[PDB]
RNA sequence: CUUUUGAUGUUAGGGUAUUGGCCUAACAUGGCUAUGACGGGUAACGGGGAAUUAGAGUUCGAUUCCGGAGAGGGAGCCUGA
RNA sequence: UCUGGUGCCAGCAGCCGCGGUAAUUCCAGCUCCAAUAGCGUAUAUUAAAAUUGUUGCAGUUAAAACGCUCGUAGUUGAAUUUCAAAGAAUCAUUCUUUUUAAAAUCCGAUUUUGUUACUUUGAGUA
RNA sequence: AAAAUUUUUUGUUCUUAUUUUGGCUUAGUUACGAUUAAUAGGAGUAGCUUGGGGACAUUCGUAUUCAGAUGUCAGAGGUGAAAUUCUUAGAUUUUCUGGAGACGAACAACUGCGAAAGCAUUUGUCUAAAAUACUUCCAUUAAUCAAGAACGAAAGUUAAGGGAGUGAAGACGAUCAGAUACCGUCGUAAUCUUAACCAUAAACUAUGCCGACUAGGUGUUGGAUGAAAGUGCUUCCUUCAGUACCUUAUGAGAAAUCAAAGUCUUUGGGUUCU
């Protein structure tokens, strides 16, 4: 049983990226990894990608840059306060200079940054580096 | 309310005789006193009226049968070996 | 998964587990069990004083080779016996029939130190003088 | 690569494997010798099937595909 | 599976095309009404869809008329009281526990019977919760054999 | 079960802080019931608080709300 | 577990500065509980706070202020806002 | 790896250890080291302890997967319903405007459209 | 159907009406009104589909032993070597006849079935279980589970049978310094069936259960698809389910080793027990 699809999608992404493969297959969809995915792109981690229109839960191909180190999530949404949101970056970001922290918010899904230029908060989704 | 935890219909002989004699006791009366299905009419109305006879209280036929139960299992051998010939 | 529950409501299943596994522990078994008021002559004090009773020699363990100079004590407070250390080359001679003593614990508290076996106790005083005044020697002179 | 696979090897894979799930199945105009009548009919049929004139079997149900009487001709149906 | 240790995978898939084939030549009344006379025969929803596929030409039914088989025979007061998968489960229940009536000492049937109730009670729990059972129905396993 | 009185379940989430997360909790509460209601074991009701009328009771139900269940009552969990 | 000796409610009164099984009579069979009742232990007065810790935490708080209780141990009472 | 004495004795040593003639460890003399108007000892407690682990432990062989299955409470549960689109403000980024289905409501017009969790901002506080 | 501003009659008041409103019975009009069909789950249908899965009843086989015959004559057993033991009242040995109770060789495998414990002669009946095929039905009905429940080798206990072989106890004969042992000759309980208890094993893969991803080859058990040699059957190619092995790992480990014991300081898919 399935319990979370974003996990799973994370988690066969990342094992691709670890051997160079310039292309994935993720089978079930839904709106939230659609959002996730776009997000990874403004960035400039992932090319761009397919949704493949089956009439069920649809597939998504993709195509990889060799660019990403991890990509992950956090099961339990915790709820964040944006008085939090230090405390979280330095036990899970590599750095102060790069990497993201997922929020989703009120205001739609979206990084940390952006969630403090917003004065927001929300609940935590997953990570990339 | 339950009003015997353990020795059941054996309550009517009290502290004598030893455990384990009431315990053969409870055994072989749980099958005394029980009721049989009658095969002639289908009613399960078949009760012991002395030590071999067995008799059915609506139809009224009399079958012969065993000492403490209505049948016993080296007589039902028997009968369905003769059966099967 | 790896064997806990990670649930957003699953609180009281981990407090009621670190609950009960606390007591596994020696230490947190040993500083929260209600027989260490019982089972100690001190009673939970670091000092105690008591009256010279016997003199003795005990044997070294085994590699070891010596004859160890103690004394045996009835504490004033409760009436038990202990059994005590003596530190210093001739200190032992400091000390008559039944004096009166400080002696505290012997470093280890609730152990047994080195080479002596089974003595948890060491004498500080004697006649309310002190033991390391009184063997330095050009300190002070026990009251006679 | 992925987006536009083979069509040889797609057709040739497990029915729920491939990118688009299709099934192996179709239907199918059958005609017996000697009887004048066309029937349509589906291949793994479960059921024995009786011709509209004359109950003469038109085929037999099997593990599989269903088992076609001998001499007779089928020809797919077009969709 | 549910209790044992299969992991099977074999099932039927439905084609792309959700329309009705351009071949296909019968109007939904015609099907609506073989539906009911087939069912007056005493045959079952899934019986049903096995013999219009195959002695009618009709791959699916929702197709042709907008509806699935337990609707239309719900909207003429045709269903039974008790669903039809319960039921089946009910007559594999009796069937066993007859069997074991005649013989004692079978453990794999003591077993298997079981397994048996547990899905029934789970099964009726879940019909219970819709409205598809009355609220006081609760399988006596003595009284069941009765049960048609 | 009483003469015009009723007990109501009301149910909650606790927080617990060294470890992130939340627990089930209740507390029962009796009121009073006027027989201008008609309620059973399993309804919804919105009761306001009042002087004290017997050794327990506090409160008096306003309004009542017509909810099927199907389980026991005191299994239920509802937040509100 | 509680309920003969008030335990949970209804009715009528008594009493109090006022509400109330707080008490008295008649009636009904209720009330709490594995989300831990009823019991046992504490070298337990509760907070504002203290010590040590990167972040989590662990352990203390008789003792400047606030609240409670007592004047060898129990019970009763006068004066008076 | 300085002198004198003792010789498994006397004694030292939290732990490993030292002590039978050469004892860098006992008892002294000299000299050096540390902190310094302060410096040792005993008991309790915190870090060290990711050796109690939510963050964050281990379970083939080191301690540790119930003999096996069913099962209530608990914990956890597929996808889907308004997605967009076009201008302005900044050295592609960050911001900010414009309307596109409907019904009720001012002579071709303003304003309303389920409940919580959760998150933002306030009030009140020795 | 229940009340009316607006005039009416009266000094306590009496005389009447358009006058502002929820439903009912029927005809009538709307864009009148129900999300997929999960490489989730449960039911169904089909095949001269598979299996040492279970229960009852039946059928066969040599061997062993007892009894009855049968012919002959001095030893037979057993051991490292010998005793204890059987025998001219005929032992051991060869042929035939009848009875009794357990067991099911060879075929038989790094093969099959079951939740585990376990399951192997023939035939009949009853009873379940997968896997495969499906353009059948329902539509979230599910995963794991304190308390509670069903099964649970061998030994052991209770009662009635059965009682050949094996044989805890016991008795001898040997070996040895001693030998309450290892070896040998006897031999009680037990081992088998029926009806009840007991609930434990190195009950072991010393590896909980459900889901996803990640690598090449050689086999094998059971279905289905497509193609060639046959004298509506065999070989070959695909694909699903089960089950082993080999090589290799910029994968892991303290290592032994591991296709999971990998995808872990780049630490969080769900859940029970220790
Ligand atoms: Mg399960
Ligand atoms: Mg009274
Ligand atoms: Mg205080
Ligand atoms: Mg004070
Ligand atoms: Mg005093
Ligand atoms: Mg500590
Ligand atoms: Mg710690
Ligand atoms: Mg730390
Ligand atoms: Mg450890
Ligand atoms: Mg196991
Ligand atoms: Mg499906
Ligand atoms: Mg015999
Ligand atoms: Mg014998
Ligand atoms: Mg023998
Ligand atoms: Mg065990
Ligand atoms: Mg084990
Ligand atoms: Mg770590
Ligand atoms: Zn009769």
């Amino acid at each position: 049983v399935r319990m979370s699809v974003l996990a799973d999608c994370l988690k066969t992404i990342n094992n691709a990226e670890k051997r160079g493969r310039r292309q994935v297959l993720i089978r079930p969809s839904s709106k939230v990894v659609i959002k996730f995915l776009q997000y990874m792109q403004k960035k400039g981690y992932i090319g761009s990608f397919e949704i493949v229109d089956d009439h069920r839960s649809g597939k998504i191909v993709v195509n990889l840059l060799g660019r990403i180190n991890k990509c992950a999530v956090i099961s339990p949404r915790y709820d964040v306060k944006l008085d939090e949101i230090e405390k979280i970056i330095t036990s899970i970001l590599p750095s102060r200079l790069f990497g993201h922290l997922i929020l989703t918010t009120p205001y739609g899904i979206m990084d940390h940054e952006e969630a403090r230029r917003k004065h927001t908060g929300g609940k935590v989704l997953g990570f990339f580096f | 309310s339950r009003r015997t935890k353990k020795v059941g219909l054996t309550g009517k002989y009290g502290t004598r005789y030893g455990s384990s004699l009431r315990k053969q006791i409870k055994k072989i009366e749980l099958m005394q006193h029980a009721k049989y299905l009658c095969t002639f009419c289908g009613k399960t109305a078949t009760k012991r009226t002395c030590v071999g006879i067995w008799k059915c209280k609506k139809c009224k036929r009399k079958v012969c049968g065993g000492a403490w139960s209505l049948t016993t299992p080296a007589a039902v051998a028997a009968k369905s070996t003769i059966i099967r010939l | 998964g790896s064997g806990k529950p990670s649930g957003l409501r699953a609180a009281r299943k981990l407090r009621i587990r670190r609950r009960t596994q606390r007591w596994a522990d020696k230490s947190y078994k040993k500083s929260h069990l209600g027989t260490r008021w019982k089972s100690n002559p001190f009673r939970g004090s670091s000092h105690a004083k008591g009256i010279v009773v016997e003199k003795v020699a005990i044997e070294a363990k085994q590699p070891n080779s010596a004859y160890r100079k103690c004394v045996r004590v009835q504490l004033i407070k409760n009436g038990k016996k202990i059994t005590a250390f003596v530190p210093g080359d001739g200190c032992l001679n400091f000390i008559d029939e039944n004096d009166e003593v400080l002696v505290s614990g012997f470093g280890r508290s609730g152990h047994s130190v080195g080479d002596l076996p089974g003595v948890k106790f060491k004498v500080v005083k004697v006649a309310r003088v002190s033991l390391l005044a009184l063997f330095k020697e050009k300190k002070e002179k026990p009251r006679s | 690569d992925l987006l536009n696979p083979d069509p040889v090897e797609e057709s040739k894979k497990h029915k729920l494997k491939r990118l688009i799930p299709t099934p192996n199945s179709y239907f199918m105009d059958v005609k017996c010798p000697g009887c004048l009548q066309i029937t349509t009919l589906f291949s793994h049929a479960q059921n024995v099937v009786l011709c509209g004139s004359c109950n003469i079997m038109l085929c037999q149900p099997t593990g599989g595909k269903c088992k076609l009487t001998e001499g007779c001709s089928f020809r797919k149906k077009i969709e | 599976r549910m209790y044992g240790k299969g992991k099977g995978i074999s099932s039927s898939t439905l084609p792309y095309k959700r329309k009705q084939p351009s071949w296909l030549k019968q109007k939904p009344s015609e099907i609506e009404d073989a539906i009911i006379k087939l069912a007056k025969k005493g045959q079952t929803p899934s019986q049903i869809g096995a013999t219009l596929r195959d002695n009618y030409g009709i791959p699916q039914v929702k197709s042709v008329t907008g509806n699935k088989i337990l609707r239309i025979l719900r909207a003429q007061g045709i269903a039974t009281t008790i669903p039809e998968d319960l039921y089946f489960l009910i007559k594999k229940a009796v069937s066993m526990r007859k069997h074991l009536e005649k013989n004692k000492k079978d453990k794999d049937c003591k077993f298997r019977l079981i397994l048996t109730e547990s899905k029934i009670h789970r099964i009726s729990r879940y019909y219970k919760r819709k409205k598809l059972l009355p609220s006081n129905w609760k399988y006596q396993s003595s009284t069941a054999s009765a049960l048609i | 079960k009483m003469k015009r009185t009723i007990i109501i379940r009301r149910n909650y989430l606790h927080y617990v802080k060294k470890y992130n997360r939340f627990e089930k909790r209740h507390k029962n509460i009796p009121c009073h019931c006027s027989p201008c209601f008609d309620v059973k074991e399993g309804d919804i009701v919105t009761v306001g608080q009042c002087r004290p009328l017997s050794k327990t009771v506090r409160f008096n139900v306003l309004h009542v709300e017509k909810h099927q269940i199907f389980g026991s009552a005191r299994k239920q969990f509802v937040l509100f």
